[PDB]
């Protein structure tokens, strides 16, 4: 992974929530994990770690859901005012809004805003050129309007200066916890089932995401009759991930799950 | 267009009957937000579920999970029901213990 | 910190 660091938050403005369920939602992440909370609903910006909570006071929290409040309200409006823009009226809709900055592997660093439309690209911040990239006409307008005043320079400038500043601050925060690593815990599971035998590998727990799961036959790397389910969350933080093999009843003894990992100073070898 | 969402049933460790565990249930890749996820314990809704708050991926695909603190027993059989506005009918998917 | 955005 060529990112070090990552700040992130992303929202979300429905028509649709579903019964009882809050209409706008949005949540900030660092290096992937749940840092902040706000709906519509509470109607109050909230720490969702330890280590945020332990480093910030009420004013910190207080400007936090002044901003969520206006990113409310700024959403309320935009559901109208896009669905006119498409000719809509009533049914399902959504926007969403995404951005926040990146610290690489050497230094670089990267910073991106960009809106969804009934989940497609409707328009995206072009920091470099300092313009915004409609995605579609009905984003001209919207374009239009942002590239008036100083609006786009201020957005650069949180990007690049104070999306930075807090990220560096947050990573200093929780890197206790950002920092560590799990070990994962692993199953091996074959079911016989019909004329095939499907081997299993489970990875429980692991931190940080990346990890390599890979299945061997006779010691070397196969390839074919692979399933991954790729990586899903545990609710601590942590992370899963389960690979499966199709293999002839009776060669169960041939298979190896690898699984390749931070936490472990060797690739771990798994037999069923 | 709208997506279908993915799931997946797993544990939050190996399970062994008489420990301690949490159920998940992720659903992923799906459009519109609105999803009905329920974790199921011997053919009825499970007890203490929490729901993740509506979050979505890199290309814009909601996704969310539910997880529950549970015992694992042999002899209970435990699963996660689905409804999306894709699905034409509610999509159940089993746990494999795995033990 | 989060950052208002504007009025699309």
């Amino acid at each position: 992974e060529f990112e070090l660091h990552t700040l992130r938050y992303i929202s979300t403005a429905m028509t649709d929530p579903g019964p009882g369920q809050p209409w706008y939602v949005d949540v900030g992440y660092v290096d992937g994990e749940l840092f902040t909370h706000y709906n519509s609903t509470a109607r109050r910006a909230v720490p969702r770690t330890e280590w945020i909570a332990a480093n910030t006071d009420q004013q910190y929290w207080d400007s936090e859901t002044q901003t969520s409040q206006r990113t409310e309200q700024i959403d309320r409006d935009g559901l109208g005012t896009l669905q006119r823009r498409y000719n809509q009226t009533g049914g399902s809709h959504t926007v969403q809004l995404m951005y926040g900055c990146d610290i690489l592997e050497d230094g670089t660093i990267r910073g991106y805003s960009q809106d969804a439309y009934d989940g497609r690209d409707f328009i995206a911040f072009d920091k470099d050129t300092m313009t915004f990239t409609a995605a579609v006409p009905e984003a001209v307008p919207t374009k239009r309007k942002w590239e008036e005043g100083d609006y786009a320079e201020g957005l650069k400038q949180y990007l690049e200066e104070t999306c930075v500043e807090w990220l560096r601050r947050y990573v200093e925060y929780g890197k206790a916890e950002l920092g560590r690593r799990e070990r994962p815990e692993v199953r091996v599971w074959g079911k016989e089932a019909d004329g095939i035998l499907t081997l299993s590998c489970r990875a429980h727990g692991f931190y940080p995401r990346p990890i390599a799961v890979s299945w061997l036959k006779d010691g070397a790397v196969q390839g074919q009759d692979a399933q991954s389910g790729g990586i899903v969350p545990n609710g601590d933080g942590t992370y899963h991930t389960w690979v499966t093999i199709d293999a002839q009843p009776g060669d169960g003894d041939k298979y190896q799950c690898r699984v390749e990992h931070a936490s472990l100073p060797q690739p771990g070898l798994y037999s069923w | 267009f709208d997506l279908t969402p993915k799931v997946q049933v797993y544990s939050r460790f190996p399970a062994s009957a008489g420990t301690k565990n949490v159920l998940n249930c992720f659903a992923a890749g799906f459009h519109p937000p609105k999803i009905s996820i329920t974790l199921m314990k011997d053919g009825v809704p499970m007890e203490g579920a929490q729901y993740s708050d509506m979050s979505f991926n890199d290309d814009w695909t909601f996704q969310r999970l539910v997880h529950a603190d549970f015992t694992p027993s042999s002899g209970s059989t435990y699963a996660c029901k689905v409804e999306h506005e894709t699905l034409k009918e509610p999509q159940v998917y089993k746990w494999d213990p795995e033990f | 910190r989060r950052e208002v955005h504007t009025y699309y």
